[PDB]
């Protein structure tokens, strides 16, 4: 068999899922400061009851 | 001796039926990072000697 047809190949672009990605979370940013003022306050205001 | 033939028509791809979508209203909630905030009144007396 010979053919008079001209081929053409089209495959659909497959699905692709995007997972959530973060370089730094806000908890790491809150921990970036050398002294979280709030936690220092809460610790130091327990001295009499401790 | 040598004898060839023409190729016959082909089955073309069916156009896919397609997706079905549900129409709706949506409200997206997130994690709360705001502290609970409430107003209060302080009573005290400064003393000095
Ligand atoms: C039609 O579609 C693609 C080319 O776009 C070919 O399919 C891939 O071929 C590679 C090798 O080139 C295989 O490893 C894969 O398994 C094939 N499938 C996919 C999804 O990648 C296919 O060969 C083409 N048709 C012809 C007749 O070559
Ligand atoms: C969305 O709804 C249409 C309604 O026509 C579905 O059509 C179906 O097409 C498939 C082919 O894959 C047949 O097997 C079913 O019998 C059809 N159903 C009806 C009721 O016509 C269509 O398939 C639906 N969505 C998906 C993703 O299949």
């Amino acid at each position: 068999t010979v053919s008079t047809f001209i081929d053409l190949n089209i495959t659909m672009l497959e699905d692709h899922e995007f997972v959530p990605l973060e370089v730094y979370t806000r908890h790491e940013i809150k921990d970036s400061g050398l002294l979280d003022y709030t936690e220092v306050q809460r610790r130091n205001q327990l001295h009499d009851l401790r | 001796a040598t004898v060839v033939q023409f190729e016959q028509p082909r089955r073309c791809p069916t156009r896919p039926e397609g997706q079905n979508y549900t129409e709706g209203i949506a409200v997206v909630f997130k994690e709360n990072i705001a502290p609970y905030k409430f107003k209060a009144t302080m009573y005290y007396k400064d003393v000095t000697v």
